């Protein structure tokens, strides 16, 4: 029990022994974590304040540590006055240590007692005391109270000013005393007075420690109080170009880095010009690297568009591009790449090749050394050339070529990063993949066993770039890769990851072979069923590749074989479903693929049932059973589209890529339904101006490019064959039935949510009311739920509102349809519903938990919890009702 | 640095995948 | 009046950089909306004009984000509303325009015309 544990650690604080008493005090934060109840936190804090008032200074320090560790729980005590009064009573102690501990208490409690005037007076009086610990604690309390109260800040600004220019105050206490002015971000005139004091203070005390602390508190004031920023930036640049000390310049550099990270849009062109001029005439690489880091931070923002020919920034980036320091080279390359991809002026065409060759020189310098600092610059360069390839497409060929030439003559740990870069480039520009296949395959061949630790990562990354590069299948390269893994790697995890990449990129025969090689390597039968299901899915998608062209009989054969293997796979997949981490998305995705393939087979059967099963004896109509057959096919494909949509809405944890894949499947079956409707059922009513504005086809994957190419081709064929034929047409069946082949020719891609579970979130949904309620009374559903973020809480999406829908279905219809959008505030929400049950009997009610994200998209993720409600009648009310009826 | 590299950024190891790694690694 | 000067400077920075890419325009609008919100949290007498201009820039940001959606790159039959963003965006701009017109005391015709 909560109160039982409170008494258990409450009896220890009258023990008399200081050890058990400090035991009792410091057990309090665990109690606060276990039992966050305000009426109990209140009593615990009041007795903590009492033992603070009566205890010695070590017990007071323990109470201080508890109060610091329990800052979020002390806003829920609500007996603030007497608690603060009994702490504050020992500000009058003659002990300076006790006064210091109480000042630290007041500063720790400053969140819940702002504008408390006796605390302000005690801090002001203790700032002038003669004991160093009391003055330091008063400085700490003043720093806390100035952040939480502006009435404290306006007088303490003048006080801190007068005791900074007071020369009786020593230099170290001045150093501790400057950052009080950081919290002057309350009033504009207050910040202006603080800035005037700081301007006098920097020139009054030109010590290196003084100028470091004063410039840092001036910039924290300028960042917090936003109307100070251009003059602060120009002050920092002035102190960077004029003050000769390296430490002052280093603070100016890191401070301008902070201001560029926070507010890059407020930088003027003159500020960037001054920073560039500082970077030109400096002799130190340690300062130039920092200045170029600030300029590279500024280069990735909209400050370049405010800055904008060949300017000082461009010349500086070109100069630092060719530098013996690798960090300076990386920063200059980053600036050049950001300038190149930022705009499309005529002047950047010359420096485009400069960026390319600086990238190549940084690759040839950063690959053969294997330094820990070299890998960071290598990552920067490879990310920069990925950005260069994606932002500007035409010059990507030289980037790919120099990566291929660097791969054969680089160390192993560098090769993983270049494989990642090459895969990132090749998924966006597919024409570069097939030209680089031979060199990459030779690189795979020449591995053998010439590594021991990076061999696995290099093998999986290089097999990944083989699979991305090879848009088609593999004939002998697959056998060579298989032999390389069999001879080299007995680690089955590398084989599993390579097969995972193969099924990601659509190389399904390779995945099938690797999954056959892995069935004897697992321990649990659950993973055996999972691997067998993956093997069968890869085999079925490989069987789907036998569709050559226009051959509907071979289409039926291949679809039937693929269906056989594929729901043998779902037979073996649902055996791998576990109570802990079930295979829900995988099962739904595979079931939807089964249903789509079966609908495709049924539609091809209807293609054949055009020519077979001739029309009836009838003098749309007069077409036979085929009109109803395409009606049923349209209904099935639209149902498939809705089911792909609800899988999309129920996922919520997938990538952008997996969601895009689900959207592509939904668009595929929507395309087939529209192709049925627009040229079989009603060409007159359909075929409106459905001209898709195909502008920037920003398709992230090659699979997506193939799917939208197929969609565009099929839509153009449908529009070109809209009303050219009667609705009972051989061209209609042929074009639709070849659209089936075009849709199935591109292999299916299994995305990351099929394999890896990231952002595991759910709703516990612990509602509180077969329950029985009287007929005249209305039931109250006190429903509450807690969310369960796993590892990264907001990796892809974050919950904004939890939309709860509750409805009641009698005779266990849907008359108590209710909706409430509640917002969780500490990853927990609670709302209360009012359900009416006039009809006596068992009432099945169900509650849903939809999640609306920050973008406003509704995700139907929560459990569908059902409880049954019985509406029993009062005997007096029943007798009255029967007497009134009879 | 691919933004969609599965093998890379393995700090977010799942439950099934971690057990699969432990089962198929030391074998 | 440094705060009034900053508000004018941020507004003219938004106005004078209306030739950027959509990503840069969204970034500039987000920066200026954040700055106007914090300025409203700092200067009390400029709070009304700060969140007035912030709601206007939020309207423009919602319009820009809706006009740069993935649904324009797909055909009408392939359009799907279960991942839609622009439909909520238009409703949000309507709500913000009504909030702008009616919860602000100092409006006139010269502002009502831009609101409409």
């Amino acid at each position: 029990d909560a109160n039982s544990a409170l008494m258990e650690l409450d009896k220890g604080l009258r023990s008399g022994k200081l050890g058990e008493q400090c035991e009792a005090v410091v057990r309090f934060p665990r109690l606060f974590q276990k039992y966050p109840f305000p009426i109990l936190i209140n009593s615990a804090f009041l007795k903590l304040a009492d033992v603070f008032r009566v205890g010695n200074n070590f017990l007071r320090l323990c109470v201080l540590k508890v109060t610091q560790q329990s800052e979020k729980h002390l806003e829920k005590i609500l007996n603030v006055d007497e608690f603060v009064k009994r702490i504050f009573s020992v500000i009058h102690s003659n002990d300076p240590v006790a006064r210091a501990i109480t000042l630290r208490m007041l500063g720790s409690l400053a969140s819940i007692i702002p504008e408390r005037k006796n605390a302000h007076h005690s801090i002001r009086q203790s700032l002038d005391s003669h004991d160093n610990v009391e003055v330091e604690a008063a400085v700490f309390a003043a720093a806390n109270f100035s952040a939480q109260s502006k009435d404290f800040a306006v007088g303490i600004c003048n006080k801190i000013s007068e005791m900074i220019q007071g020369l009786a105050t020593p230099v170290d206490l001045k150093l501790k005393l400057i950052p009080i002015l950081q919290h002057m971000h309350h009033d504009a005139i207050l910040a202006s007075s603080a800035r005037q004091l700081l301007q006098q203070l920097v020139t009054s005390y030109p010590s290196t420690k003084m100028v470091i602390v004063s410039l840092h508190t001036f910039t924290l004031l300028a960042a917090s109080s936003l109307v100070d920023t251009p003059k602060q930036i120009q002050l920092l640049l002035q102190y960077l170009k004029n003050d000769p000390r390296k430490a002052v310049k280093r603070l100016a550099i890191q401070d301008l880095k902070l201001l560029a990270n926070k507010t890059p849009h407020t930088w003027s062109r003159e500020n960037i010009q001054a920073l560039c001029e500082c970077a030109l005439q400096t002799p130190y690489d340690s300062l130039k690297l920092g200045m170029l880091s600030v300029l590279s931070t500024l280069s990735g923002t909209i400050a370049i568009k405010h800055y904008f020919r060949s300017s000082d920034l461009v010349k500086l980036a070109q100069e630092c591009c060719y530098h013996n320091n690798r960090g300076i080279a990386a920063h200059g390359v980053r600036v050049l790449t950001n300038i190149t991809v930022s705009c499309q002026e005529k002047d950047l065409l010359a420096l485009e090749q400069d960026a390319v060759f600086g990238l190549e020189s940084l690759l040839v310098l950063c690959s053969q050394d294997d330094s820990p600092g070299a890998q960071a610059t290598l990552k920067i360069a490879l990310n920069c050339m990925v950005k260069l390839a994606k932002g500007r497409p035409h010059l990507s060929q030289s980037v790919v070529e120099t990566l291929l030439t660097q791969l054969h003559s680089a160390q192993d740990a560098a090769r993983i990063l270049m494989c990642h870069c090459l895969a990132a480039i090749a998924m966006q520009l597919p024409v570069l993949g097939d030209g680089m296949l031979g060199d990459l395959m030779e690189l795979y061949k020449v591995i053998g066993r010439s590594a021991t630790d990076k061999q696995q990562e290099l093998l999986v990354s290089l097999a990944t770039v083989i699979f991305v590069a090879s848009q088609k299948a593999l004939s002998v390269e697959s056998k060579a890769v298989i032999k390389q893994q069999l001879e080299s790697v007995s680690n089955g995890w590398t084989v599993y990851r390579i097969a995972r990449q193969a099924s990601r990129m659509g190389n399904h025969d390779m995945a099938k072979e690797l999954y056959q090689s892995l069935l004897t390597q697992v321990a649990s039968e659950h993973f055996y069923f999972w691997l067998n299901s993956l093997k069968e899915f890869s085999h079925a998608e490989q069987c789907l590749t036998g569709l050559q062209e226009e051959n509907y009989s071979s289409a039926l054969s291949c679809i039937a074989e693929s269906l056989k293997f594929y729901h043998k796979g779902i037979a073996s997949l649902t055996a791998a479903s576990t109570p802990l981490n079930p295979l829900s998305f995988q099962c739904e995705f595979v079931k939807l693929r089964i249903d789509l393939l079966q609908a495709f087979s049924q539609l091809i059967c209807t293609c054949n049932s055009l020519k077979t099963s001739p029309p009836p004896a009838i003098a749309l109509q007069r077409c036979g059973r085929i009109s109803n057959q395409m009606k049923q096919s349209m209904e099935e494909f639209r149902s498939l589209a809705s089911r792909y949509g609800d899988l999309y809405q129920a996922s919520f944890d997938a990538d952008s890529a997996t969601l895009r894949n689900v959207e592509l499947q939904q668009q595929s079956c929507l395309l087939i339904s529209h192709a049925i409707e627009a040229l079989i059922l009603d060409p007159e009513s359909a075929s409106f101006q459905e001209y898709g504005s195909t502008g920037t086809a920003h398709a992230d994957s090659e699979y997506e490019r193939r799917m939208m190419s197929v969609y565009n081709h099929v839509l153009e064929e449908v529009e070109s064959l809209n009303r050219k034929y009667t609705p009972v047409s051989y061209m209609h069946t042929a074009c639709l039935c070849n659209a089936i082949i075009a849709l199935l020719k591109v292999p299916l891609s299994f995305q990351r949510y099929f394999f890896q579970k990231l952002q595991s979130t759910s709703i516990k949904l612990a509602l509180s009311p077969p329950i029985a309620v009287q007929n005249n009374q209305q039931l109250a559903l006190k429903v509450e739920g807690v969310v369960q973020h796993g590892s990264k809480p907001g990796l892809f999406r974050k919950i904004q509102s939890v939309c709860l829908n509750v409805s009641s279905t009698l005779q266990s219809n849907m008359t108590n349809e209710m909706e409430q959008r509640v917002e969780p505030h500490n990853d927990y929400f609670s709302t209360q519903f009012l359900l009416n049950f006039a009809i006596l009997g068992t009432h099945n009610i169900t509650v849903e938990s939809s999640v609306k994200d920050a973008n406003g998209i509704v995700w139907k993720t929560g459990p569908r919890t059902t409880i049954f409600v019985k509406s029993l009648e009062d005997p007096y009310s029943q007798q009255i009702r029967l007497q009134q009826q009879q | 640095x691919x933004x969609x590299x599965w093998x890379x950024x393995x700090x977010x190891x799942x439950x099934x995948x971690x057990x699969x790694x432990x089962x198929x690694x030391x074998x | 009046d440094p705060s009034q000067q900053f508000l004018q400077q941020s507004l003219e920075r938004v106005y004078s950089l209306q030739h950027l890419d959509p990503q840069g325009a969204q970034e500039l609008l987000e920066f200026t909306i954040r700055d106007l919100q914090r300025l409203g949290e700092l200067q009390s007498e400029l709070a009304g004009v700060a969140d007035f201009s912030a709601t206007y820039l939020r309207c423009q940001l919602l319009l820009i984000k809706a006009l740069q959606e993935k649904l324009w790159n797909v055909a009408a039959p392939l359009y799907l509303k279960q991942s839609d963003l622009a439909s909520a965006a238009a409703k949000q701009i309507m709500e913000e325009t009504y909030k702008m017109e009616f919860m602000y005391s100092g409006v006139e015709n010269k502002q009502v015309v831009i609101i409409h």
